[PDB]
RNA sequence: UUGACAUUGUGAAGAGA
RNA sequence: GUUCUUUGUAAAGUGCCUUCGAAGAGUCGAGUUGUUUGGGAAUGCAGCUCUAAGUGGGUGGUAAAUUCCAUCUAAAGCUAA
RNA sequence: UUGACCUCAAAUCAGGUAGGAGUACCCGCUGAACUUAAGCAUAUCAAUAAGCGGAGGAAAAGAAACCAACCGGGAUUGCCUUAGUAACGGCGAGUGAAGCGGCAAAAGCUCAAAUUUGAAAUCUGGUACCUUCGGUGCCCGAGUUGUAAUUUGGAGAGGG
């Protein structure tokens, strides 16, 4: 029923919930076995570093657009700009993403840079089995980390051009609101042509 | 389009050096396509008009055109997908009188 | 067909018996517009023995 | 290439021509069995489009289905329950006749594998369908590498499990915001969000 | 734990702590929030006023982060400058080399007007600042730069 | 049970505001 | 890690000019009915009825007309963790 | 008179395949009421139990007719969080997901529509012969109502 002064809760347990219930007792063994599953991959995979090179990508919306993120793959422009074909760029381990075109240069620069700079630190074995003994690096992404583009500097001079930064946003938004109202009163002003 | 670099406003956004990607083949799925444009136009008159297409044009060259857009919207089941059939009839109407 | 589209043939033989009939009927309207003279003939299987097979159609 | 003509031809069905072909064949279908063998596709272009090829080991079967609402097989009309489940008459199957067809013919040939199916004809009583079966035992299909995935026991009776073109349709498998319920698989995705997840160190 | 629990205290007394007259039954009053409009009316008004009915306007497919504006005040500000440098920048008080504080990259993106700041100048890199905030930054001889 | 729509094709007269 | 064969009177990669670029229908879509969904002038599913287009089409979570913009390419298919 | 063709039959024809069991998990269909609402019909129980069809070692989902509206992101699955939120709801009892972000694992792809047309280049079987998960030669069959190569939208083809 309903008594005393307590927040109203909502507990969705009318449904036979005791049927579908997952404890994780295996969190230990699902890690110990999640490790051994990776450990022997890199064994079987030999000097190769377990993962593809992954690009630098901006990340979306108004919230996370500030930071930068590892994308899916390098797209097309950057792959030829790195001097190689798609079909080969997957053979040297690299992430190729055929969607995600390039609308931004500062990223496109840094990404192609990230490719050649990758092509540098690698060594790509030949057809034969005669190769320089190959000490294996397991990481790739942490061997080629992703910094945060630095933007501004540490200190500058005060440039006060006499604008109210607040009053901007007022007038910037007031502009957005009345566009369709001011296009229509010009639309009715062009009908002053008699 | 051109980003004002301001927190909010009409065109508001962030200023980044403005690239532009090479268009995708996918983006044109309309595909004028010589073979199609000719093969359909051939077929178009082999099978002739269809019972609704027929009485659709009877409507146009009789009372009303807006009248014929009523039945067009009803029969095909959309407004802007009607006119494409309606205007198409005005093309087929030129198979007769003005050659 | 590809020939008749590209005007590379002269005499066409289209057999009367084809199910489906849609495999053909467009040609007599197509062979006229492409100016290739055509002949509706007997023997879908008769045109075939000409070509080594059991049946032919065109 | 003659195919695109038939493909655009058939796309005008109420044409003065095809109504004749429709009427003529639809009668010929009725006189025959509900489920019977067709020695070659009525549509060579459509079967083509879906992966039918003319090589040995491909088969085409044709079938009738009974067209329209499913009646509660409830004895007197008696529901025995709350008024919301009272309904008998206006009630719709959650699958399509096309899927009903695939299943019934997939049963008749128990040795083949259903690949796909297409509509041919319909009257008030029947919709008519031709179904593409692929012989998994036949060497031509086994050694053909673009097909022999169908010899994998994974794909046994893919029509019953809704793994065909129609199945995933009715099963609702699509990306996007409209397919949230049953995209990852319905019951799978229900049971998922209905699970209580308790860790060792509780959160 | 159990040995601490009062139901061990009650072993030996009839009826646990539940009473002889009223006992402890299954569901007197009804399960859950039942009867909030009727026999629980007095408890829904008084401790949950406004609980019943509708108010205002709906929003379809509403996604937060269209709204994301973590709020920061001149009350703090200078925290965004690491501790040691904060000293010498306060000592500087320069319009020539003056510290740059990027609020959006600092986890923020609306700057408010609460509380006093030094006369030491600041370059405020932000989006969405309040009217009184800015004017108080002008008292320190500093500016705001709108970004995104 | 009644109406509609669809199964639904081919023709002829003589009538309705 | 062995030594063969010679696959190559085959196959693949890459540059540049100009032209061309076929892409799935009783389907998509719609009406209505039922059901289902958090999906609300309708989330999916199916019945009957209507039934598209090719600078077209779908989506853009308030129905409609109009004007644009953004983003993908249905109605055929295979795949490890 | 004789020879093919289409369609359709038969055989204890030559070679095969389906059934049934299992059912913890898996893909679907079908489908409740007890119950909660302090009554009860919508609603809740529950898109559950029971009933039915089909699998595997995982199944399924998947290289977007996606998400977003950003400086954009980029197959799918799962964890963490979104979130008991948006929304649904005799707006009552109740119900209730998604986009982002962190992590686990990461893998991409092929057909159909194109004339080989200076050459069906494709393929099943039978057969001897061997080096037998098959290899060659020969032969009947399939197939032009389209078997091969080539191309799959990220393209790509013809020419130069
Ligand atoms: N939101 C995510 C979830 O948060 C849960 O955690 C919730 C609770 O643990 C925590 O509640 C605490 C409570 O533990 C503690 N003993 C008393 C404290 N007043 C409560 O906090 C509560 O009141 C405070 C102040 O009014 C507010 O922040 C808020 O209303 C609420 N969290 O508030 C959290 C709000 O979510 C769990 N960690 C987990 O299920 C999951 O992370
Ligand atoms: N609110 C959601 C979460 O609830 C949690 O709740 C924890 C405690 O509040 C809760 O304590 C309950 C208490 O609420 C209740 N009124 C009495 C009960 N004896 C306690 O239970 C405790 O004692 C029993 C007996 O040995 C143990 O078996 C149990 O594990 C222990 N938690 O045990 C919970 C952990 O199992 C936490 N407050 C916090 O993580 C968060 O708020
Ligand atoms: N259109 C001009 C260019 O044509 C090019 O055409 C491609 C092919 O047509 C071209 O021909 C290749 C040739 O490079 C290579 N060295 C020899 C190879 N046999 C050819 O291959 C090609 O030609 C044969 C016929 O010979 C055809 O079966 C088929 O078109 C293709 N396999 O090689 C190109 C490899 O991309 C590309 N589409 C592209 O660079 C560009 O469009
Ligand atoms: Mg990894
Ligand atoms: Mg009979
Ligand atoms: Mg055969
Ligand atoms: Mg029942
Ligand atoms: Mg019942
Ligand atoms: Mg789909
Ligand atoms: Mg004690
Ligand atoms: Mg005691
Ligand atoms: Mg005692
Ligand atoms: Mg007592
Ligand atoms: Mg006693
Ligand atoms: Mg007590
Ligand atoms: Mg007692
Ligand atoms: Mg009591
Ligand atoms: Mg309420
Ligand atoms: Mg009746
Ligand atoms: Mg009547
Ligand atoms: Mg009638
Ligand atoms: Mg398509
Ligand atoms: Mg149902
Ligand atoms: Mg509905
Ligand atoms: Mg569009
Ligand atoms: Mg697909
Ligand atoms: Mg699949
Ligand atoms: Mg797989
Ligand atoms: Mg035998
Ligand atoms: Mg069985
Ligand atoms: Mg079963
Ligand atoms: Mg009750
Ligand atoms: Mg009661
Ligand atoms: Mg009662
Ligand atoms: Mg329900
Ligand atoms: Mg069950
Ligand atoms: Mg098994
Ligand atoms: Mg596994
Ligand atoms: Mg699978
Ligand atoms: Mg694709
Ligand atoms: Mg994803
Ligand atoms: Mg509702
Ligand atoms: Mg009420
Ligand atoms: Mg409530
Ligand atoms: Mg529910
Ligand atoms: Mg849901
Ligand atoms: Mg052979
Ligand atoms: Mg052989």
């Amino acid at each position: 029923a309903i008594s005393k002064n307590l927040p109203i809760l909502k507990n969705h347990f009318r449904k036979h919930w005791q049927e579908r219930v997952k404890v994780h007792f295996d969190q230990a063994g699902k890690k110990v076995s999640r490790r051994n599953a990776r450990a022997t991959r890199a064994a079987k995979i030999a000097p190769r570093p377990l993962d593809l090179l992954r690009p630098v990508v901006r990340a979306p919306t108004v919230k996370y657009n500030r930071k930068v993120r590892a994308g899916r793959g390098f797209t097309l422009a950057e792959v030829k700009a790195a001097g190689l074909t798609a079909a080969y760029a997957r053979t040297i381990g690299i992430a190729v993403d055929h969607r995600r075109q390039n609308r931004n240069q500062e990223i496109f620069d840094a990404n192609v840079q990230r490719l050649k700079e990758y092509q540098s630190k690698i060594i790509v074995f030949p057809r034969n089995g005669k190769a320089p003994e190959a000490e294996q690096v397991l990481s790739a992404a942490a061997t080629f980390p992703i910094a945060q583009p630095a933007t501004d500097v540490e200190a500058r001079a005060v440039q006060d051009n006499g604008e109210s930064a607040f009053r901007t946003l007022r007038l910037a938004r007031s502009e957005k609101k009345f566009r369709g109202i001011r296009e229509k009163r010009a639309r009715e002003k062009a009908e002053a042509e008699a | 389009t051109v980003k004002t670099g301001i927190a909010i406003g009409l065109n508001k956004g962030k200023k980044v050096t403005s690239m532009t990607p090479a268009p995708k083949i996918s983006y044109k799925k309309g595909a004028a396509s010589n073979r199609t444009k000719f093969v359909r136009s051939l077929v178009r008159e082999i099978a002739g008009l269809s019972p609704y297409e027929r009485r659709l044009i009877d409507l146009i060259r009789n009372s009303g055109e807006k009248r014929a857009r009523k039945v067009a919207k009803k029969r095909l089941g959309s407004f802007t997908r009607a006119k494409a059939k309606v205007e198409e009839m005005n093309n087929i109407i030129a198979a007769s009188r003005r050659h | 067909v590809a020939l008749i589209e590209n005007k590379k043939a002269k005499l066409v033989l289209i057999a009367n018996d084809v199910d489906p009939i849609e495999l053909v009927v467009f040609l007599p309207a197509l062979c006229k517009k492409m100016g290739v003279p055509y002949a509706i003939v007997k023997g879908k299987a008769r045109l075939g023995t000409l070509v080594n097979q059991k049946t032919s159609a065109v | 290439g003659a195919y695109k003509y038939l493909e655009e031809l058939q796309r005008k069905k109420q044409s003065d021509v095809l109504r004749f072909l429709q009427r003529v064949r639809v009668w010929e279908y009725r006189q025959k069995n509900v489920i019977h063998r067709a020695a070659r596709p009525t549509r060579p272009d459509k079967a083509r489009r879906l992966g039918y090829k003319a090589k040995q080991g491909f088969v085409i079967y044709r079938v009738r289905v009974r067209r329209g609402n499913r009646k509660r097989p409830v004895p007197k009309g008696a529901t025995y329950g709350k008024p919301t489940n009272q309904g008998v008459n206006e009630l719709k199957y959650q699958r399509s006749l096309r899927a009903t067809a695939e299943e019934r013919v997939g049963r008749r040939a128990a040795n083949l594998r259903v690949l796909n199916s297409y509509w041919v004809n319909q009257d008030s009583t029947y919709k008519y369908f031709e179904v593409i079966l692929v012989d998994p035992q036949h060497k031509a299909i086994r050694r053909d590498a673009r097909y022999n995935w169908i010899c994998d026991p994974v794909h046994k009776h893919r029509e019953a499990r809704g793994l065909t073109a129609t199945g995933k349709k009715s099963r609702g498998i699509n990306k996007g915001h409209k397919f949230n319920n049953t995209k990852a698989g319905r019951r799978k995705t229900w049971k998922r969000q209905n699970t209580l997840s308790l860790w060792r160190y509780r959160k | 734990p159990s040995r601490f629990t009062k139901t061990r205290k009650h072993r030996g007394h009839v009826s646990a702590g539940k009473g002889r007259i009223g006992k402890h039954r299954k569901h007197p009053g009804g399960r859950g929030m039942a009867g909030g409009q009727h026999h629980h009316r007095i408890n829904m008004d008084k401790y949950h006023p406004g609980y019943f009915g509708k108010v205002g306007m709906r929003y379809f497919h509403k996604q937060q982060a269209h709204f994301w504006k973590p709020v920061l005040n001149l009350d703090k500000l200078w925290t965004l400058i690491p501790e040691d440098k904060r000293d010498q920048y306060l000592k500087s008080a320069s319009k020539e080399t003056a510290p740059v504080i990027d609020t959006l990259a600092a986890g923020y993106g609306k700057i408010l007007g609460k509380g006093r700041i030094p006369n030491v100048p600041v370059i405020v890199k932000a989006r969405f600042v309040s009217k009184l905030a800015e004017e108080k930054i002008r008292a320190a001889g500093g500016v705001v730069e709108l970004i995104a």
